[PDB]
């Protein structure tokens, strides 16, 4: 009820981004619900004299036919003041199952800084440009903004005070609009334990860490190997050695002495053997010296493996993977591949946000053009990361699968 | 007298860290001054400026051409950032088709909005006397000036609330405004639409705006924008293409600009000899030369310029197509429209800039660029007919190394088809040669050797001079394709040579890698696997490229 001052990073004028095109029914779905936020008090019509734009459009989330409102606040975002410091839950990954809820309506019981306002300004555009768009800004926290968790952290502490006395074996923690509850209890108990919490924020997607860890460089066994088994062998562990010490091929190489046909079979040396299985040995053990910067950014591959395989790595420094994992999961995406890329890499944000509490930056396999024309139409998460887009096919892609 | 409904003004501040401008203005002859003193007597008696005190320390030069021209430059430079209004422009295929089109000008339009009297104070300007034996005469805009900044942007938001209320009464008709015009448009009857318009202009009356009391000072066909917008189809205003035999870079950037502005309705448009010859810009003085394939292209621009092409208009009750067309050397052609033979608009794509690069590739950012283009005019994504078959896409887009898609489009049998020309096998290809290849060169001397081993003894070695590594590696691979069987299995150490074959390219710029493409078409089956260098990996003779 007491709006808390807000300022912007020194040297840094307001957003000025630019509205992207929109579909007709994504621009009625806005107009709608903007409408219907103008008559709610939590935005207003603005003038030509507020330059300041940011970047909206429309999603549907999961088990929903509504439209929903997404406000792009990335150049806000990092344009805006850093807010402080809560240490992120090291046991949130720990824990059996977590469940995350949508906290974003509370925001906008909370009015906005009045001096701050004109930086929130946005645009619904119009079809064939006939308009200059219907201009808005926020008059109250704005889902999606960094500040309004910040803003709002007192409060949510309040509100779960009880909940957080009544059972401390339950782990809470926030980012952005989104509330992540971890705990080690039953499905149905865990269900319960949710329609509790929510009816506990109403009067004032299962996920399970534990099923996912980290992922070991494995090698074939086979009886009889045939030149071209042991050449991507001698490959493979040649690429490992990059990130393994004490990986040798020179007594898998020796079998490969001469110029066989490659489908041809040869029998391994005891030597080859031996090496085989002290690299083994040395894969089964976990990467040297590894360890977390909080200083530095999260960096996420990802590989197209083809039929509805992708395999990621999240890592900050070259070779030193933080973490490592394969989606394959098919919802209705089997002829798109935009669309299981663009789950992929929410999936991977989301499991970033859990570990870290911070999204990476992406790298893409796929064209710039192709991915800004579609990536909006399968977007489920009020959160957007930061990614770029890799034109030249890695070699590494067989590696993982 | 009838009061008048006000208009409430829009706060304008400087730029943070500046102040109001101060120019020394200038000499001005004895019969421009009177002019301007005339004139600034008319308007002061009209109330669109007043005359102030010499407190006011801003100032602004003013000249005269008789009409008053200020120049606001320095003033503009000090206001702050506004909204602007104009970002791209409408596109005459994007408009739904009425039975009726009506034009309302706005005269006296900026004059009639009033300014933040905060800021009036820096529009401040000074007349010279005559011999300047007296003080220059101070005046001060109560208005929208001319020229300034926040005019535009601060009349369209003024002139969209004032017209709000009247759209809201009348959904049966609908309004678009764009500078100092108003378009209305209906499907009703011309009588009840001139009587629409009547009240259009009554209701604008009320604030203070004055119409074309007379017949409508203009009618159809209306020039827009370089456009000619007829009742029942709209066209471009006609071409203007120069003819010499000296041309220059800045000749060759309008007529490529010209050309561009063609494309999007005469189909069959071709750009691409006459901007080859732009490398090099900045230097607009210059005599650059046509070759035939340029002069041939001109003389078809030429050709497709000769009979006037109309668009139509846009209606949201029929589906929306796009067809797409290879032209060939990286060119390509689209047809936007609804109806057969029929084109809302038209267009091309020209491909990047880049090294190697296939059809399918090209295709596709096409059809991005068409479906981006489409969602800007009509608000929707449209079926597309594409020059290939489903299976090609179907292999295309599985094996691919990169996440691709095209919306919903279906096969057209217009060639050229978009074929893939060649596939790489997944698995070693049992009783298929194998030849182990590799390639090297000196840095120095730039000699260097190619050539490949094989597992039925087969060899080869050739001397290269002026080459390098990457060249030499290719050439090897080149060398065991020329000489194998229609099935082959290929070894190499190069991830250059790799990664270029595994980006599928169907040509390219490197006369060498074009070779070894026109060798893969010619192969039924080619296993190109990968091996790590100098790892004493038999078969793989680094020992024998290096002498
Ligand atoms: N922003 C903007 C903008 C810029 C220029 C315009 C020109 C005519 C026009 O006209 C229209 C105004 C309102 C609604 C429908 C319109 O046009 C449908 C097409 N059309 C055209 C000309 C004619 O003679 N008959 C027609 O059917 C609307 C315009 C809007």
């Amino acid at each position: 009820i007491e709006t808390v001052p807000v300022k912007l990073k020194p040297g840094m004028d307001g957003p000025k981004v630019k509205q992207w095109p929109l579909t007709e029914e994504k621009i009625k779905a806005l107009v709608e619900i903007c409408t219907e936020m103008e008559k709610e008090g939590k935005i207003s019509k603005i003038g030509p004299e507020n330059p300041y734009n940011t970047p909206v459009f429309a999603i549907k989330k999961k088990d929903s036919t509504k439209w929903r409102k997404l406000v792009d606040f990335r150049e806000l975002n990092k344009r805006t003041q850093d807010f402080w410091g809560i240490p992120h839950p090291a046991g949130l990954k720990k824990k059996k199952s977590v469940t995350v809820l949508d906290v974003g309506d509370a925001y906008f019981s909370v009015p906005l800084d009045e001096d701050f306002r004109k930086y929130t300004a946005f645009t619904i555009p119009s079809i064939n440009n006939e308009t200059p768009g219907i201009r808005y800004q926020y008059n109250v926290l704005p889902q999606g903004w960094k500040g309004s968790p910040a803003i709002f952290q007192s409060s949510m502490t309040k509100i779960l005070e009880p909940f957080k006395k009544q059972n401390p074996d339950i782990v809470i923690y926030q980012y952005m609009d989104d509330l992540y509850v971890g705990s080690d209890l039953e499905i149905g108990q865990h269900r319960t334990k949710i329609e509790e919490l929510r009816q506990h924020l109403l009067r004032w997607y299962e996920l399970h860490p534990d099923k996912w860890t980290v992922q070991p460089i494995v090698l074939p066994e086979k009886d009889s190997w045939t030149v071209n088994d042991i050449q991507k062998l001698v490959g493979k562990l040649n690429w490992a050695s990059q990130i393994y010490p004490g990986i040798k091929v020179r007594q898998l190489s020796k079998l490969l002495r001469g110029t066989k046909a490659l489908t041809e079979v040869i029998p391994l040396t005891e030597e080859a053997e031996l090496e085989l299985a002290e690299n083994r040995e040395i894969l089964k053990e976990p990467v040297h010296g590894v360890y977390y910067d909080p200083s530095k950014d999260l960096i996420a591959e990802i590989q197209k493996q083809g039929q509805g395989q992708w395999t990621y790595q999240i890592y900050q420094e070259p070779f030193k993977n933080l973490k490592t994992g394969k989606y394959a999961r098919m919802r209705g995406a089997h002829t798109n591949d935009v669309k299981q890329l663009t789950e992929a890499v929410q999936k991977i944000t989301t499991e970033s946000i859990v570990i870290w509490g911070k999204t990476p930056k992406f790298k893409l396999p796929i064209q710039k053009e192709t991915w800004e024309t579609w990536w909006t139409e399968y977007w489920q998460a009020t959160w957007i990361p930061e990614w770029e887009f890799v034109n030249t096919p890695p070699l590494v892609k067989l590696w993982y699968q | 007298m009838v009061p008048i409904s006000p208009i409430e003004t829009v706060p304008v501040k400087l730029k943070p860290g500046m102040d109001g401008p101060k120019v020394k203005q200038w000499p001005l002859t004895e019969e421009k001054i009177k002019a301007l003193v005339e004139i600034c007597t008319e308007m002061e008696k009209e109330g669109k400026i007043s005359k102030i005190g010499p407190e006011n320390p801003y100032n602004t030069p003013v000249f005269a051409i008789w009409r008053k021209l200020v120049d606001f430059r320095e003033l503009n430079k000090r206001t702050q950032d506004f909204w602007e209004v104009q970002l791209g422009i409408p596109h005459p295929a994007g408009l739904k088709k009425k039975k009726s089109v009506t034009v309302l000008d706005v005269g006296d339009a900026y004059f009639s909005v009033p300014l933040d009297e905060d800021f009036r104070k820096y529009t401040a300007f000074t007349i010279p006397s005559i011999n300047n034996e007296t003080p220059g005469i101070r005046y001060q805009y109560n208005v929208l000036p001319q020229g300034w900044k926040g005019s535009p942007a601060i009349f369209q938001s003024s002139m969209t609330k004032i017209l709000e209320p009247f759209a809201a009464q009348n959904p049966d008709i609908v309004i678009c405004q764009y500078m100092d015009d108003l378009y209305v448009g209906s499907d009703l009857e011309i009588g009840q639409h001139r009587t629409k318009i009547e009240e259009l202009r009554q209701h604008l009356l009320r604030w203070g705006l004055t119409t074309p009391d007379k017949k409508h000072q203009k009618e159809p066909p209306f020039l827009w924008m370089g456009y000619e917008l007829h009742p029942d189809k709209w066209t471009v205003q006609p071409i203007v293409l120069p003819e010499k035999d000296s041309w220059t870079v800045n000749d060759i950037q309008k007529l490529v600009g010209k050309l561009n502005w063609a494309s999007q309705i005469y189909p069959g448009i071709k750009v691409r000899q006459l901007s080859k010859l732009l490398r090099g810009t900045k230097a607009l003085t210059e005599v650059i030369p046509l070759t035939e394939e340029a002069e041939l292209e001109l003389a078809e621009n030429r050709e497709i310029l000769k009979e006037p092409v109309h668009g139509v208009y846009y209606d949201p009750s029929k589906d929306l197509i796009a067809e797409i067309q290879k032209q060939g050397q990286g060119q390509w052609t689209y047809q936007i429209y609804q109806e057969p033979f029929k084109n809302l608009k038209t267009g091309k794509y020209a491909r990047m800039r880049g090294a190697h690069t296939n059809d399918v590739k090209q295709l596709t950012e096409a059809v991005q660029k068409i479906t981006t283009e489409s969602i800007v005019i009509w608000g929707k994504t449209p079926k597309f007919k594409l020059p290939i078959q489903k299976e090609t896409w179907e292999t295309w887009w599985t094996e691919y190394w990169q996440a691709t898609w095209i919306p919903e489009w279906e096969f057209v049998n217009t060639p050229p088809l978009v074929k893939l020309w060649y596939q790489l096998e997944k698995e070693p290809i049992v009783g298929a040669e194998t030849f182990y290849v590799d390639g090297a060169a000196n840095r120095e001397t730039k000699l260097g050797k190619a050539g490949y081993v094989t597992n039925k003894g087969r060899q080869k070695v050739v001397p290269l001079t002026n080459t390098t590594n990457q060249k030499t590696e290719l050439q090897a691979i080149y060398l065991a394709l020329q000489d194998s069987g229609l099935e082959v299995n290929i070894v190499t150490d190069s991830q250059y040579a790799l990664g270029i074959i595994q980006a599928q390219p169907d040509k390219s710029e490197s006369e060498l890698v074009n070779q070894i493409i026109e060798q893969l078409i010619k192969k039924e089956k080619v296993y190109l696997a990968w091996v790590p260098a100098h790892k004493g990996i038999g078969g793989n003779e680094q020992v024998d490229k290096l002498v």
